[PDB]
């Protein structure tokens, strides 16, 4: 078998859109990278239940439970992740030497989509310290 | 909720694709 | 600052593939969608390759360590509301994301050559050139060169070739432009259908093997390839002095189109004051076998009749010189650099 | 009896031969860019026969030929008196005292910047016979002057020729061309041998094989195999640690010790290198090939024209040998400490060239030939792009300004080249 990759969105939404400002692709992409195990609890819906008004850990989005599990500060190359209430990682947005393209396959028609572009990533090699 | 840290990094050698591995 | 949310469950259908700056650019091209294509040959073993109409690119899988979570922008149906102890390093919320997907491996791209698949009823070409792991222009131009139409046996492609030509100088047929039509009516004019073979497909494929397309003529191609055919047939046997071989060869013909001779057409077939056919997919693929072999079939080599014959075997790719003293040793002499080996 | 003046001229028409055999045939002019010079002795061509000195210029021509030209020339030294007024008494002696070795003598009284010999051999014989009466003054006989000026670069410096420059050899002489400065590109072989030895101790020629020899010629790299040693063919292969620094190897598998140096010695002639470079091939390469060479019942000298000097070193007339040791140890200004072949990559070429524990390196023609390939022709590729980038323009180009082939520019002492270069000026 064979099938084409089908990027009319990805070129309309890349030609409506403004230029790239910071490491956040135009079409509202971005990707980051931890040199880990992102260890997540694995019942999001008991959780849910359990959380306070204080932690907002868990929010409702499209039928789907999401977990807000930390934040990212970009200070120009330099870059901090906050994880959880007491986890600070030190990293760097680098530029890939080779862009990747992320590409759906949808199993169903066996179609591929082009979803976006890399455009840079934030990767942290060093060790977590304290907050 | 934490994060797991890898001491370093490490990318494996190249790997050839077949048609299994895009489409699994 | 931006906060980041993950979905309990990522979709294993997005995958990242690599972006080399042609594809970025071809991909980046606004007047012509679907100039990419995922080809393969089958479902469970072939690998597989990404063609444009000219060009071909393997794809090659390589999982890493770390953990790279595709996040895309929302907006909240609620708003996000929590309380910020930290007072140092944190800004106020302003956007949010969500993890989708997780990839733990990328796919890399790698510009590569193709073949054609001729295992097995396929039908028609563009489901041939589907399970083939080939390019479109690569498998046009093999399916071409091998006189495909299923696949014309020798014998049968250059009786065709005779009775085309027969045909062709019989009605006169105009040698700077010629049409499928006007040839497959020039052939089959007073023979009846039934045993007529030579439909319109047939003339099409040997068109496209003695010819490029009108279909120019290629002459060099057609007189030389009707030379090395009379070389299978007379000195598949014996060997013959040059020039009583050369008499009894030039006697063979097609009809009435001339063909004119020289040394480099009786060259890249042949061995050696004498001459015997020769073959070059029957000879030891080891390159220093392959030269010892050869140095044994004859005392003495000429340039020309050689050149061709080396230029296939050995796959480095460096200069033509180079690859002759390599394997080997020259010792030239006035008229042309003629090589042998102790 | 000048039973050796034959000697030499035997010796002079060797050398005329392997010359001519390697593309240089003598030009006459009727009544090309220098790359080397040498003295020699040449017969009558233009009832006692000796020879007369004189000096070959080889050049390169401008159509991607090559030629060799002679220019003959009096050898002649001085000598100086104490009492003016008397000096044509002294005339009268020595002609009659040299009358068996002078050509002629000249009286001068003051000039601005004499007595002249058929030959070297003569000259000297006349400072033999000069040299008692000049210790004994501890008949009026002033001393000789300080200065020793080679016979080679006493043409050099009258006839104002200088290698690296180019000229028209005419009738008249050479005639420089100003006009043209750009040099001329000689034909460039490098290499380096790898060889056997014991465990824990130095090769040693008498008993230890060679087992490959790298080389590179005009930027393309060649390696030749001893498959007596050597377990397996080696096949094809790219090592180019910089583009600067571009290496396709081409691979000759021989049986045997005595093919692999056939298949070299041929190759040279097949190519002609008018440079050959090494380093530190002055100590261990070239004795080290010359004794296989023997070895196998092969003349290097009458197979490529190369045979040791009086220093022990490994000369041709028409090939320069730039060891690359001498260049390092005298003019590259490093450290004792950084002069070893790693050392100099590092600092002079700027990467990390291969390296092997020379134990490990007969084992390993066995049991792993590929990395001991790797190492061989990482050496050859040092070698070659270190001579090219760093020591042919200055040595070729302090050739344009003293009077020596590259050969003793390279090897001299650095107070032998200012003496040189004083002379000259004088």
């Amino acid at each position: 078998p064979s099938v084409d990759i089908d990027a009319s969105q990805w070129q309309k939404l890349t030609q409506s859109r403004e230029k790239q400002t910071t490491v956040i692709t135009p079409l509202g992409m971005m990707m980051l990278e931890i040199q880990g195990e992102l260890e997540l609890p694995k019942d999001f819906a008991s959780l849910a239940r359990r959380d306070s008004p204080n932690e907002g850990r868990f929010s409702e989005q499209d039928g789907e439970t999401l977990i807000r599990f930390g934040s990212l500060q970009i200070d120009g190359e330099r870059a901090t992740l906050f994880v959880g209430k007491k986890q600070r990682l030190l990293g760097k947005v680098t530029k890939l030497d080779v862009p990747m393209g992320i590409m759906h396959f949808n199993s169903k028609d066996n179609k591929v989509e082009l979803v976006d572009v890399m455009k840079y990533k934030v990767i942290f090699k060093d060790r977590p310290l304290p907050i | 909720i934490w994060v797991k840290y890898n001491e370093g990094f490490s990318n494996a050698v190249r790997k050839n694709v077949t048609w299994n591995n895009l489409w699994e | 600052s931006i906060n980041l949310h993950s979905a309990p469950e990522y979709d294993p259908s997005y995958k990242l593939i690599q972006l080399t700056p042609e594809l970025l650019d071809i991909i980046q091209d606004p007047v012509q969608n679907h100039q990419l294509r995922f080809k393969s040959l089958d479902k469970d073993k072939s690998e597989v390759v990404l063609c444009s109409h000219d060009k071909t690119w393997v794809l090659k899988q390589r999982k890493h360590s770390n953990t790279v979570l595709l996040m895309r922008e929302f907006v909240p149906e609620q708003p996000i509301t929590f309380d910020e102890t930290l007072l140092f390093g944190l800004s106020k919320p302003y956007m949010d994301v969500v993890g989708f997907a997780k990839t733990e491996s990328e796919f890399e791209t790698r510009e590569t050559h193709g073949e054609l698949n001729l295992n097995s009823v396929i039908g028609t070409l563009e489901e041939l050139l589907e399970n083939s792991p080939c390019s479109a222009l690569e498998g046009i131009s093999k399916w071409h060169k091998i006189g495909g139409s299923c696949i014309l046996s020798q014998d049968f492609l250059f009786k065709a070739l005779h009775v085309l030509l027969m045909s062709a100088m019989a009605e006169s047929l105009d040698l700077q432009h010629l049409n499928v039509e006007d040839t497959h009516h020039a052939v089959g004019k007073d023979i009846e259908d039934e045993f007529n073979p030579y439909t319109r497909e047939i003339i099409e494929t040997v068109l496209n093997k003695f010819a490029v397309q009108t279909w120019r003529l290629r002459i060099p191609f057609i007189a030389q390839w009707y030379g090395i055919q009379a070389l299978r047939k007379y000195v598949s046997g014996i060997s013959m002095p040059i020039d009583e071989f050369l008499i009894k060869w030039k006697s063979l013909f097609p009809p009435f189109f001339p063909c004119d001779i020289d040394i480099d057409m009786l060259r890249g077939y042949h061995f050696k004051k004498t001459v015997q056919y020769i073959a070059k997919s029957t000879l030891p693929m080891d390159p220093k076998e392959r030269f010892k072999v050869l140095f044994r079939l004859q005392s003495q080599w000429d340039l020309e009749d050689i050149k061709p014959l080396i230029e296939e075997l050995n796959s480095r790719g460096m200069k033509i010189d180079s690859f002759i003293m390599k394997y080997a040793r020259r010792k030239r002499l006035g008229k042309k650099t003629v090589v042998t080996s102790r | 009896n000048y039973a050796l003046s034959a000697q030499q001229l035997l010796n002079a028409s060797k050398i005329d031969d392997i010359d001519s055999m390697m593309g240089f045939e003598r030009y006459v002019p009727p009544q090309g860019w220098l790359t080397n010079m040498h003295a020699t002795l040449v017969s009558q061509e233009t009832t006692t026969n000796q020879g007369i000195s004189g000096v070959d210029f080889y050049f390169l021509d401008e159509e991607g030929g090559s030629f060799k030209s002679t220019v003959v020339y009096d050898p002649y030294f001085f000598i100086a008196c104490n009492d003016e007024s008397r000096v044509n008494d002294v005339e009268e002696l020595v002609k009659k005292y040299l009358e068996s070795c002078l050509k002629s003598l000249q009286i001068i009284r003051k000039e601005d910047l004499k007595l002249s010999f058929v030959n070297s051999n003569q000259l000297f014989e006349a400072r033999k016979l000069l040299r008692p009466i000049l210790q004994d003054n501890a008949h009026l006989i002033e001393d000789i002057r300080e200065y020793d000026v080679p016979y080679h670069v006493r043409v050099s410096i009258d006839k104002d020729i200088r290698v690296g420059k180019w000229y028209k050899v005419t009738q008249q002489g050479f005639i420089e061309d100003t006009r043209k400065i750009a040099f001329a590109d000689p034909v460039v072989m490098a290499f380096a041998i790898a060889t056997t030895k014991p465990p824990l101790k130095f090769p040693d020629s008498a008993v230890d094989q060679i087992m490959m020899i790298s080389y590179m010629i005009d930027g393309e790299g060649f390696l030749i195999t001893n498959r007596e040693i050597i377990s397996e063919d080696i096949e094809d292969f790219e090592y180019t640690p910089k583009p600067e620094y571009p290496g396709f190897f081409t691979i000759f598998n021989e049986n045997d010790e005595v093919a692999l140096l056939q298949r070299f010695f041929e190759h040279i002639r097949d190519v002609r290198p008018t440079v050959i470079s090494t380093f530190n091939g002055d100590f261990f390469d070239w004795p080290f090939i010359h004794n296989r060479s023997k070895i196998h019942g092969l003349d290097m000298f009458d197979e490529i024209g190369f045979a040791p000097d009086a220093e022990g070193e490994y000369k041709s007339s028409y090939c320069s040998h730039m060891d690359c040791f001498r260049w390092v140890k005298r003019d590259s200004y490093l450290p004792q400490g950084s002069q070893g072949l790693k050392a100099v990559t590092q600092s002079k070429l700027g990467y990390n060239p291969i390296e092997l524990d020379p134990e490990l390196m007969t084992p390993y023609a066995f049991e792993k030939p590929q990395h001991l390939s790797e190492y061989s022709v990482s050496d050859a590729v040092a070698t070659y792009y270190l001579y090219m980038k760093y020591v042919h323009p200055f040595i070729f180009s302090l050739c344009t300004i003293i009077p020596l082939n590259p050969d003793e520019t390279l090897r001299k002492g650095t107070g032998t080249l200012c003496e040189m270069l004083l002379m000259v000026q004088a």
